[PDB]
């Protein structure tokens, strides 16, 4: 993904744990 | 218009988002602007307005007899992007945590909620930006510091040009005088944007923002009785952030292809990651 880094940070913002995600 | 059971709701969602709002941003337009006006007694920026104060200071008085490399403008341009989006990270998960707060939102398909906010961010950013900007300059530097406008302009081409339009946008938007509780809402319908590409799942997104809409219509008219227009003029505002972004993806197209070779001081690459 072009946009993997971006897209990492939206989604362990959305889920919670970041060391989940 | 009239006090009525539905104006009565939209009224709650505009404090129910303004409240998430405090929680999620902690510099609000208020804060920014009470430095640009020196309010913030204990807040006084250093001005960067030229290459001598750019090396005031023992930590950079080092870069004044450097002798200038040379490299080429995609290089300098693309470690500027890559210093930009990375100081980005707060904003992002500070809009992240707002868009949780917005009603429906969570309720949406999860990677159409990724989708709406990696779309959504880069115009979002730019609404910050506006609030850290006036005619003269930008606060970097989390607040520390104050670049100039004709400084930023006065660079080599293509840099020189990277930031007059969004100060051209900037001083354009901040005359119609939005407070936090405008930008709360501005923001959300912003977010809730059912045009974005590759959305699984448009009418759940667009019900939210015809809702979002109709809180904006009647929280410019309470808010701004001076200007009778505003909802218009911020949905052509809406536009001009979606240009912006436009013209740092196709600038980008246009500096990968180029081969020029050029220098940029270490300084201004520095306060350039603190832009967008
Ligand atoms: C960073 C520092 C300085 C400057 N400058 O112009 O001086 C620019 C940046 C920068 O990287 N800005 C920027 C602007 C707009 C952007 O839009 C994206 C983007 C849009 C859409 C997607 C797909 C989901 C991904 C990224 N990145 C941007 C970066
Ligand atoms: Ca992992």
């Amino acid at each position: 993904s072009t946009n993997m880094g971006l897209e990492a940070i939206i989604r362990k913002a959305l889920m919670g744990k970041y060391d989940q995600w | 218009m009239q006090l009525n059971p539905e104006s009565a709701d939209l009224r709650a969602l505009a404090k129910h988002l303004y409240d998430s709002y405090i929680k999620s941003f902690p510099l609000t337009k208020a804060k920014a602007r009470a430095i640009l006006t020196g309010k913030t007694t204990d807040k006084s920026p250093f001005v960067i307005y030229d290459m001598n104060s750019l090396m005031m200071g023992e930590d950079k008085i080092k870069f004044k007899h450097i002798t200038p490399l040379q490299e080429q403008s995609k290089e300098v341009a693309i470690r500027i992007f890559q210093g930009c989006q990375f100081r980005s990270v707060e904003a992002v998960q500070e809009i992240t945590e707002y868009a949780k707060s917005i009603p429906g939102f969570v309720n949406l398909d999860l990677n159409d909620q990724v989708t709406l906010l990696k779309y959504g961010v880069h115009e979002i950013i730019y609404t910050m930006l506006a609030s850290l900007m006036n005619k003269d300059g930008v606060l970097i530097s989390e607040g520390q510091g104050f670049m100039t406008r004709e400084f930023l302009k006065s660079l080599r081409k293509p840099f020189g040009d990277f930031m007059e339009p969004k100060f051209e946008f900037a001083v354009k938007f901040n005359a119609l005088e939005l407070d936090d509780s405008d930008l709360a809402i501005f923001i959300a319908v912003i977010i809730l944007s059912g045009d974005r590409p590759g959305l699984l799942n448009v009418k759940p997104i667009e019900d939210i923002q015809d809702n979002l809409l109709q809180a904006l219509e009647l929280q410019l008219k309470l808010n701004h009785p001076e200007s009778s227009q505003l909802f218009a003029k911020l949905l052509q505002k809406m536009t001009d952030l979606r240009q912006i972004v436009t013209e740092h993806v196709q600038l980008l197209q246009v500096i990968k292809k180029t081969e020029t070779d050029m220098s940029l001081h270490p300084l201004l690459q520095e306060i350039y990651k603190d832009l967008y």
